[PDB]
């Protein structure tokens, strides 16, 4: 899951680099990426 | 005539009205673009709507 | 330990979480200042 | 040309229809503009429509 | 005469401006559907518009 809001992430990047997309998009896309990687740390915590 | 022109000037008054909306559009546009705030895209379009 | 390693990790990812909507706060302040977002918008950023 | 003359009346009930109804929206938006109830951009709008 | 060329300038003028953002549009959309950032479809269509 963390890789596929990382794609995303990238994804996202690029479109706002390109300009198709306002930087709120990357905003949410950077904010749903942190999130899932606080996803997987309590995670981790869990299987330790 | 005078009803002709009547007619020229309120399809004249129609534009300039689009007029003022499109640069006030592009207006508020400019310096959100400068920060991202709006899509490179939407203020391309905004200023070919201008 | 693994609990201390992995919520300092999750700390990090939260704190970027809320760096990001604080980005997200500029951006919609920005916009509502300029005049192309109603207060609504603004509010919403900020509850969230 | 009573019937030119109903068409052309026809099409002036037309014009007025949308002019009541963008008058009413600008009397609707004006005071909510005034307390951000509705966005800059869409008060310029509405003035535009009107 | 001078006025109807003014007018036709105005009107290649406005398809002028509507070719430009047709123009940036797919300059854009390029890079994009090669990483399929954009749909596939999606340039299709700035295709057919520019």
């Amino acid at each position: 899951t963390l890789d596929s809001r990382m794609a995303s992430l990238e994804l996202v990047s690029q479109r706002r680099a390109a300009g198709a997309a306002t930087a709120l998009d990357y905003q949410e896309a950077v904010g749903l990426a942190e999130q899932a990687r606080a996803e997987r740390e309590s995670t981790e915590r869990q299987l330790r | 005539f005078k009803a002709a022109l009547s007619r020229a000037q309120g399809e004249l008054a129609r534009a300039e009205a689009q007029l003022f909306q499109a640069q006030a559009m592009v207006r508020r546009y400019e310096p959100l673009v400068k920060i991202d705030a709006v899509s490179q895209q939407d203020f391309d379009n905004a200023m070919a709507a201008l | 330990l693994a609990a201390t390693d992995t919520l300092r990790r999750e700390e990090a990812a939260r704190q970027a979480l809320a760096g990001s909507s604080e980005a997200a706060m500029a951006l919609a302040k920005a916009r509502y200042e300029g005049g192309v977002d109603d207060y609504l918008r603004y509010l919403d950023a900020q509850r969230s």
